[PDB]
């Protein structure tokens, strides 16, 4: 089959900047190529076809070019809502293939997180387990250290991290840290503290 | 953006090493959205007609129910667009007005003619019964449609005295190639059934055939031109002219070819090379050689025929006569493969050569050299099969760029469709 | 308008067979266009599976090694997928997609997609917990369910602003845990409703929690 | 498929004008192909008589000169035939065929229709059992047994013209 | 016009044998020559078009050959069903003339009172079934008196299944003449019946 190598995988840029991604094939495919954009939690949408044409309704920022084997996709200026997944698909011959794709994330100002903590619920006590949640409301970049501190005690291997994807409007991040425990250990201690 | 083609001239390599021969490029780009299309299964886009004027182009296509050579005509679509440049590597199109001819069940055939910011369409109609049922393959008159950018079209009806054709015709078909517009007139090409009441000595020119002369005893060459082996009806070509095209009362005159220097009537085109004119006639019988004629004006008497073979038609044919010595026989080809000249005597030209394969077809693009050589490039290696071709070159970015319109099937199981491409002609000298 | 919608089982034991069903509304499958199945692994890599021409012919990706079969039921206007001897490598999201062979030559309409999980475990229902309380936030903590697909809402579709449904993380117990939190005005804490609606459709467990 | 059925009178007076109609079904005449007329004489001799193309051009037989006239009606999908003068020679069987373009065959012929030229008036047969039929003018009398149910042992003898102009044949079954 | 000569007018052969029919043309026609078969009482049917191409729904025994002026048709493995007329026609150009026609024969013996009397006439018939060869000698003996110039002989064509010939000699007399006599014999003397077999 036809192999499509797409580079680079990650592009981080500021608003207004221009970006370029390259998609290369293993054999000549003339100009049978298309570029799709996939917003988070959304089906892909055609953006460029025939390797140079702009599909109807596509704004003028996006442009494509190339013939033969080496193809290129460029954006004149990146907007706020342009973070998505981009991949190149060839239509030379069956079976149809896709490039590995590229991930786009938007740079922005440094923002400080807002911290919250949540004690376990009563029914959670009745069940037989103990959980503690520490929240980070909006910050950037994802780099952020969090640690749990019960009665001045550092933990290890009993917490998990979940990071929300970059917001499409303000391009901020949210962090959740969970602390599981037994009802014996939780009832065995009084003070609980979470620092970031 | 674009200008009417000005031919390359030798402005160098005129010392000793003087092989001023042009060749095609190496890329075969696409021209998306040349005309609106669809994806339904019970459709066949079959009969295209393409022409380029000073800056605008006219494009027309035919849509049939299920069969491509037959079947009810669903509609005939005409697109008036402008060739422009949008920063991409090659030229691009931009439709300005799409149009559908009323009552497409009365039309016999149609063709276009692009001038200077003005488009023309001429369609031959057929007699209508009392209920309006179209009595097929009859002739009643003509329709002439005027097209201008940002302007509603204007329709002219031509009937009765308005047309005086040499002989009496019963069915008239306008060549799909189209025509030109010079001064205040137009020039198309038509063929049909002409009732002959004289002796027929049809043109019979063929190679060294030794069966019985290869049917060269002229009984079969006369047989081919006759309708159903009847001397009283013939199939013949003829020039067509429209007078006072600006005036709102055009008039039609014709000029029928003698059978002594013609073959069975078929589709053709009218060129405007230099100050001269031209005419191409598609093969329709045993003879499958190129048939091109260069004329100082638009007159049967003054027409002079070329003496070149390529493109030898090899697809959509029923004949079985070697192309080394085309031995007269009886068959019916239904192909079309025109040639765009690139000189004043048409010693340079470019064509599309289709050759049939075990399945589908294998095609190439070539530009004929005045010295007899050719420069060929294989094109469309993905498409299952293509059948016809049409070329219309022009000057664009101080270079000669040509647009090739073809029809066929990219996938074996898909109905017939129409595809457009463009390439570049580059001049160089050894 | 044309609207593709997949449906079928979402938890399959190893070595079993998988039967998907794509239903098309607003356009007959026989009229025209092709119809394909395309799966997206974790990491977002994409792969074509096969198609079924509008006449009835079917085409398959050679890499599937003939474990695939595409059929169509014209009476119901549907087309199905059959995969045999599935394994944990066949965990992905599956789409049924229409294709145009006319002017566009591109995949126009796509279905919402369905998540498929290959494992030897058993379905486990959810257990919502209340994350009781100008930036005060209120949330709900779902835990102990299988497979991963789970949803969460607020005020029966209202209070959409400020909600941050975090991604999932499997624990050592083999289950999943999510925590959706939506920030609300502090003044509105004692006046507004905060019914978080959870639905673990694999276990058909509708959980309305205030 | 396509089938041609002829229809018209059986006897015609000398010097009068006959009329024939060849109705085509399963195809349309105006679509393509030519629709001819052929006749076979009692002496097992065939002769082409003319044709009418789809466009409307009509060709005729030189020997038959201006005594023929072929027309058509697109609405009914039928094409007629007219003969001007009708001598005793014109007594024959008439078919209507379709002329295929190539490879040049008349594939699709009609069932045929016998035509006789004579001034004598028609006379109905008087059957007599053994079955014997006599006195009948002018016809290719058709005979069937048990409503066509019995087709074995059928022996229909040629007609033999009685001196009284009373053509009579014998039909037997074993 | 164009003229073709078809010969022989008639032919005879036995089952399983090979025969050839020839049709010459006045001028070259380049192979635009057809062949047709007309079974008894039916309209002809295309057998060969182009002088070499076989037709549809036809036996493979029929073969076409010939080019230029002279053309021929060949029949191999003759079958009982092959009893009809074979014609050659020119389709090169109008007028379309036919050949003279040819009749095939398969070579291969064993061969009532009047009802009608009230009408004033008496008809006597002496049937012959399976008689072979087509030759025969029918003698009508009224009271042992031979009659001549009064009996008509109607003969059907060869049968497609067996190759049999049927005959019916009809003797018509007035009602007085019929009533005058009492004995009405019929002789069937011919090749097969050397004796004058007589039913009376």
């Amino acid at each position: 089959s036809i192999v499509m190598t797409q580079t680079p995988k990650f592009l981080l840029v500021s608003a207004g900047d221009r970006v370029a991604m390259t998609c290369k094939a293993s054999q000549s495919v003339n100009d049978d190529v298309a570029w799709y954009q996939q917003k988070p939690g959304q089906s892909p949408k055609l953006l460029i076809n025939f390797a140079s044409n702009r599909y109807t309704g596509v704004p003028d920022r996006f442009t494509g070019s190339g013939y033969g084997t080496d193809f290129t996709f460029t954006i004149s200026t990146v907007q706020a809502e342009d973070l998505a997944f981009y991949f190149c698909q060839q239509d030379y011959s069956s079976p149809f293939t896709f490039g590995s794709g590229t991930k786009l994330e938007i740079k922005r100002t440094v923002a400080a997180p807002s911290v919250f903590i949540f004690p376990p619920s009563d029914e959670q006590l009745k069940s037989g387990t103990a959980s503690v949640v520490c929240l980070l409301n909006n910050f950037y970049p994802r780099e952020a250290k969090v640690q749990w501190k019960v009665d001045n005690a550092l933990q290890s291997g009993n917490s998990q991290e979940s990071v929300t994807e970059q917001d499409s409007k303000d391009s901020t991040y949210s962090l959740s840290s969970t602390l599981t425990l037994s009802k014996a250990d939780y009832e065995k201690h009084k003070v609980y503290a979470c620092e970031v | 953006t674009i200008k009417p083609v000005e031919y390359y001239k030798p402005d160098g390599c005129n010392k000793t090493n003087d092989h001023f021969t042009m060749q095609p490029g190496v890329n075969f780009y696409t021209v998306p959205n040349l005309g609106p299309s669809s994806s339904s299964a019970d459709e066949c886009y079959t009969n295209p007609s393409f022409s380029i004027g000073s800056s605008i182009y006219m494009f027309s296509q035919e849509i049939r129910k299920t069969d491509c050579t037959t079947g009810e005509i669903l509609s005939i679509q005409i697109v008036l667009g402008r060739i422009v440049d949008k920063g991409q590597q090659g030229p691009q199109a931009s439709p300005l007005l799409v149009w559908s001819v009323p009552n497409p069940k009365i039309i016999n055939s149609c063709a276009v003619a692009a001038g200077d910011e003005t488009g023309w369409v001429l369609c031959s109609v057929t007699l209508t019964a009392a209920s309006g049922e179209p009595i097929p393959h009859m002739f009643d008159g003509f329709w002439l449609y005027k097209f201008e950018p940002d302007t509603e079209v204007v329709a002219y009806r031509i009937t009765g005295f308005a047309y005086l054709l040499d002989k009496v015709y019963d069915s008239v078909f306008i060549g799909k190639g189209g025509g030109i517009q010079r001064g205040n007139d137009l020039y198309f090409q038509m063929f049909g059934l002409s009732r002959n009441r004289q002796s027929i000595k049809a043109l019979c020119e063929h190679g060294s055939c030794l069966g019985t002369g290869g049917g060269g005893y002229q009984v079969l060459c006369d047989r081919a031109v006759m309708s159903f082996g009847s001397e009283e009806s013939l199939i013949s070509n003829a020039y067509l002219k429209v007078n006072d095209v600006a005036s709102g009362k055009p008039t039609i005159i014709s000029q029928t070819f003698p059978p002594s220097d013609s073959y069975k009537g078929s589709n053709g085109r009218i060129y405007t090379i230099g100050e001269r004119y031209g005419i191409y006639l598609a093969p329709s019988s045993w003879n499958r050689y190129l048939r091109f004629g260069l004329t100082p004006d638009i007159s049967v008497r003054s027409t002079t025929w070329l003496k070149e073979k390529d493109p030898i038609m090899k697809v959509l044919t029923t004949c079985t006569n070697t192309d080394k010595d085309m031995c007269p026989e009886i068959c019916n080809t239904r192909g079309y493969q025109d040639i765009f000249p690139l000189s004043e005597d048409s010693s340079f030209y470019t064509y599309i050569g289709i050759t049939p394969s075990n399945e589908g077809t294998k095609s190439f693009v070539a530009v004929k050299d005045d010295a007899g050589h050719v420069a060929s490039i294989t094109i469309l290696p993905n498409y299952y099969s293509i059948t016809s071709a049409t070329i219309s070159c022009f000057m664009y970015k101080e270079e000669i760029w040509c647009i090739a319109v073809t029809e066929g099937r990219k996938q074996k199981e898909n109905p017939q469709r129409i595809y457009a491409h463009s390439y570049r002609v580059q001049k160089m000298c050894f | 308008d044309v609207q593709l919608q997949e449906s079928g089982p979402d938890l399959v034991k190893p070595s079993q067979s998988l039967s998907l069903t794509c239903t098309v509304t607003g356009y007959s499958i026989t009229s025209g266009y092709s119809w394909h199945w395309i799966r997206q692994f974790p990491g977002n890599k994409l792969e074509w599976m096969g198609s079924i021409h509008f006449s009835g012919i079917s085409n398959y990706n050679p890499s599937l090694k003939g474990r695939i079969s595409i059929t169509r039921d014209t009476s119901k206007n549907q087309f199905f997928l059959q995969l045999n001897s599935v394994t944990t490598e066949d965990t992905a999201t599956y789409y049924c997609v229409r294709k145009d062979f006319g002017s566009s030559h591109h995949f126009d309409y796509w279905g919402q997609g369905t998540t498929l999980t290959v494992s030897s475990a058993s379905t486990k229902g959810p257990s919502v917990f209340p994350l009781a309380p100008g930036t005060a936030a209120l949330g709900c903590l779902v835990k102990d369910y299988f497979p991963e697909p789970v949803t969460v809402s607020w005020n029966s579709g209202a209070l959409t602003s400020g909600v941050h449904t975090f991604p999932a993380v499997l624990q050592s117990s083999g289950l999943y845990s999510l925590s959706s939190v939506v920030t609300v005005p502090s003044s509105s804490l004692g006046t507004q409703t905060y019914i978080c609606n959870v639905n673990h459709k694999p276990s058909n467990t509708k959980v309305d929690k205030k």
